[PDB]
DNA sequence: GGTTGGTGTGGTTGG
């Protein structure tokens, strides 16, 4: 389906400011 | 939200805002789960020790919303809805149990670059997600302290394990809520508060790439206070409840 | 214009 992924930055590659942080936590 | 921070332009497309239609006033969060389904707390629509009990005309929604006093012309949207639906075993007498309900939109709104659903999360999905130490992220117009934004307010923070989350209340706790926030001093702080129930505490995949709500912020006691931790509907749990309301009424 | 038209002592709304 068409849905998480926002135009604005996934759709563009681009991170917004915080989501590394997500990203490191998982490991 | 206490101790966030100012949200970027479209890095929240999902979020919705839930107003009393008159007099116009910001009740709660929310979040776009399709073009004409939104999610949000019961406790924003029902809870009589508050005289709180709300029918669809009494309401609206905005989609799309960057500042809490202009309206920006062609980039927010506005929904009347239909029709509201509660889990029908939500339990405001004791611990808010299953804190969760769904509005259908009066027509469908237009995805853009500002506005977009979030997805929901499968079994496989919130397996490997849905684990203490993960961090998770919360946004919404509430509280800046505990008792206004201008812009929509953002904060990460770190799911927590279930005995700690139980031993940090007497209220309690059920297989329908997960807890998350600091522990009394990894050094960091953050917590959703007051306004800010409805909104979604979601988490990006690192499978897939997409972001999914694994969470409703429902409730706590006082904000971001130490050895504390905000309490938030687990969506996922309540899933099969969710599939059929959309599925027969959608 | 803007992330958005065609006009405002704005507007459902700032400058
Ligand atoms: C309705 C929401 O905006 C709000 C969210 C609060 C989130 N707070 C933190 N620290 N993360 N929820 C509430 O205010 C809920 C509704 C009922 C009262 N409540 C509380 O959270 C009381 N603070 C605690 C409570 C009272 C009765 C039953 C359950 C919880
Ligand atoms: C809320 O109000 C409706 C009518 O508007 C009523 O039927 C419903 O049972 C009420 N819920 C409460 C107060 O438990
Ligand atoms: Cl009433
Ligand atoms: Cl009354
Ligand atoms: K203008
Ligand atoms: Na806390
Ligand atoms: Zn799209
Ligand atoms: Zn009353």
């Amino acid at each position: 389906a068409d849905c998480g992924l926002r135009p604005l930055f996934e759709k563009k590659s681009l991170e917004d400011k915080t989501e590394r942080e997500l990203l490191e936590s998982y490991i | 939200i206490v101790e966030g921070s100012d949200a970027e332009i479209g890095m929240s497309p999902w979020q919705v805002m839930l107003f009393r239609k008159s007099p116009q006033e910001l009740l709660c969060g929310a979040s776009l789960i399709s073009d004409r389904w939104v999610l949000t707390a019961a406790h924003c629509l029902l809870y009589p020790p508050w005289d709180k009990n709300f029918t669809e005309n009494d309401l609206l929604v905005r989609i799309g919303k960057h500042s809490r006093t202009r309206y920006e012309r062609n980039i927010e949207k506005i929904s009347m809805l239909e029709k509201i639906y509660i889990h029908p075993r939500y339990n405001w007498r004791e611990n808010l149990d299953r804190d969760i309900a769904l509005m259908k939109l009066k027509k469908p709104v237009a995805f853009s670059d500002y506005i977009h659903p979030v997805c929901l999360p499968d079994r496989e999905t919130a397996a490997s997600l849905l684990q203490a130490g993960y961090k998770g992220r919360v946004t919404g117009w509430g509280n800046l302290k505990e008792t206004q934004p201008s812009v929509l307010q953002v904060v990460n923070l770190p799911i927590v394990e279930r005995p700690v989350c139980k031993d940090s209340t007497r209220i309690r706790i059920t297989d329908n809520m997960f807890c998350a926030g600091y522990k009394p001093d990894e050094g960091k702080r953050g917590d959703a508060c007051e306004g800010d129930s409805g909104g979604p505490f979601v988490m990006k995949s690192p499978f897939n790439n997409r972001w999914y709500q694994m969470g409703i912020v429902s409730w706590g006691e006082g904000c971001d206070r130490d050895g504390k931790y905000g309490f938030y509907t687990h969506v996922f749990r309540l899933k099969k409840w969710i599939q059929k309301v959309i599925d027969q009424f959608g």
